[PDB]
């Protein structure tokens, strides 16, 4: 009221709003994994000189299980840390994979030079995504050749040892994205005012049960006046109705 | 051979539940009351949306083709229902001057496929199809029920190909295409939420005062 004195009355001064408690994310349940399972998965590496390249796409792919593997030799990304690529996402993605020498693994990068780097595989200036490289001499150590084409002296008995390199580049503009990390769920919780996140859509608010039957292709319910009344869960498809948390003038 | 789309070819815009509630909204819809033409396949427009419905006993009507060019120099889209594995693909196929397939022709030097899809079958009844082309997702609306009549139209999948489509072909004794047309009407939902009745807002000037 701005004044030391007030009349009788009755005064409106502020508002009473309960906040939420937690915060409830959910999404889509897990589907087809990237088939990372057929490069060093593999039985069989090519050669340098018809290095291959596969293509793939519509596909989750999970760089935590490869990152924290201790496996690789050599984990080398560019552009964006290796942690974070559970929430980005790229239009495709292509493997290059070939089998090569400890000392030749420095030509894997931007502006170099040398015999790979001239007459064999060669990296462009521009961005680059992440090479991953590890010493193979327990499977690998003349059936292998290099691009004028020469053999390697691979002998089982360090720098001349094999080392099978794979080059993950990124497509981040060529189509809409179809290859994404996944979305960590968490549990949800019912009769409190949380702040919740279905499936992209947000919002704060109290979730109960609801006997509103909706059909199995809509996701999520909204009243008139276009505001969102229920939706539905994923991983349980349970129905479940969304109401303000209390508030009010005091 | 013209035929008459009576009040046909109405679906859920949004995947959103309302009901006991009018909403008007605007996409590409079937004008009500248009000419639908009647086939007995050559190569027709997809320009922007393309309504189809065929009635047989046999599953007679195997499969469907879309593209640009037809000519292995683009992916193009080819829809194969078996009997029980319906397969879509999007492949730089090389198209027959008349795909056909009991023995097929159509799926001949499968190079560069960018895109494989596998789902479950489709196919007295009509069963009829939406196609539309949305900024890279194609999307399908369908129901086969047992043309007079209203009856709404749900999707079914959302393939994000991202391919430009200009043109189709179907495979193989007669079927109706009809062509979408961005026209608003006023969608009528049912307490269970599914679109009872609607009016085209520009049919006649009744309708334009129903919808306002
Ligand atoms: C998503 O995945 C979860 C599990 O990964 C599924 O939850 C299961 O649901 C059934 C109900 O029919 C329960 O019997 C199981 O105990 C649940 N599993 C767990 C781990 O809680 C859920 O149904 C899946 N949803 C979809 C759409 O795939
Ligand atoms: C149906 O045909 C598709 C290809 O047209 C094939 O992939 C699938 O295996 C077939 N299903 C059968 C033979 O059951
Ligand atoms: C194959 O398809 C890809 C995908 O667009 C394209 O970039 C490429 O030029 C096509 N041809 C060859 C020989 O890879
Ligand atoms: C909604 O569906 C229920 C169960 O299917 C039915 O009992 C009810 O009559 C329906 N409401 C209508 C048709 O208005």
């Amino acid at each position: 009221l701005k004044s030391f004195t007030v009349e009788k009355g009755i005064y409106q001064t502020s508002n009473f709003r309960v906040q939420p408690t937690e915060s409830i994310v959910r999404f889509p349940n897990i589907t087809n994994l990237c088939p990372f399972g057929e490069v060093f998965n593999a039985t069989r590496f090519a050669s340098v000189y018809a290095w291959n390249r596969k293509r793939i796409s519509n596909c989750v792919a999970d760089y935590s299980v490869l990152y924290n593997s201790a496996s690789f030799s050599t984990f080398k990304c560019y552009g964006v840390s290796p942690t974070k690529l559970n929430d980005l996402c790229f239009t495709n993605v292509y493997a290059d994979s070939f089998v090569i020498r400890g000392d030749e693994v420095r030509q894997i990068a931007p502006g170099q030079t040398g015999k790979i780097a001239d007459y064999n595989y060669k990296l462009p200036d521009d961005f680059t995504g992440c090479v991953i490289a590890w010493n193979s001499n327990n499977l690998d150590s003349y059936n292998y050749l290099y691009r004028p084409l020469q053999s390697y002296g691979f002998q089982p008995t360090v720098g001349y040892q094999p080392y099978r390199v794979v080059v993950l580049s990124f497509e981040l503009l060529h189509a809409p994205a179809t290859v994404c990390g996944p979305k960590k769920s968490t549990n949800l919780v019912k009769n409190k005012c949380v702040n919740f996140n279905f499936n992209g859509l947000t919002g704060t608010g109290v979730l109960t049960e609801s006997n509103k039957k909706f059909l199995p292709f809509q996701q999520f319910g909204r009243d008139i006046a276009d505001t969102t009344d229920a939706v539905r869960d994923p991983q349980t498809l349970e129905i479940l109705d969304i109401t303000p948390c209390s508030f009010g003038g005091v | 051979a013209y035929t008459n789309s009576f009040t046909r070819g109405v679906y859920y815009p949004d995947k959103v539940f309302r009901s006991s509630v009018l909403h008007s909204t605007q996409d590409l819809f079937l004008p009500f009351f248009s000419n639908v033409t009647w086939f007995h396949n050559p190569v027709l427009p997809f320009n922007d949306g393309v309504y189809f419905a065929s009635t047989e006993k046999s599953n007679i009507i195997r499969g469907w083709i879309f593209g640009t060019t037809l000519d292995s120099k683009t992916q193009s889209l080819l829809i194969v229902n078996n009997a029980t594995n319906v397969v879509i693909k999007v492949c730089e196929f090389q198209f027959c001057n008349d795909p056909f397939l009991s023995e097929f022709r159509v799926y001949s030097s499968a190079n560069n496929c960018t895109f494989e899809y596998v789902s479950q079958p489709f196919l007295k009844n009509l069963r009829e199809f939406v196609f539309k082309n949305i900024d890279g997702y194609f999307k399908i609306y369908s129901k086969h029920t047992p043309p007079q009549g209203f009856s709404a139209l749900e999707p079914l999948v959302d393939l994000p190909i991202g391919i430009n489509i200009t043109r189709f072909q179907t495979l193989l004794a007669a079927y109706y295409v009809g062509y979408l047309q961005p026209r608003t009407f006023l969608l009528k939902y049912n307490e269970n939420g599914t679109i009872t009745d609607a009016v085209d807002c520009a049919l006649d000037p009744l309708s334009e005062t129903k919808c306002t």
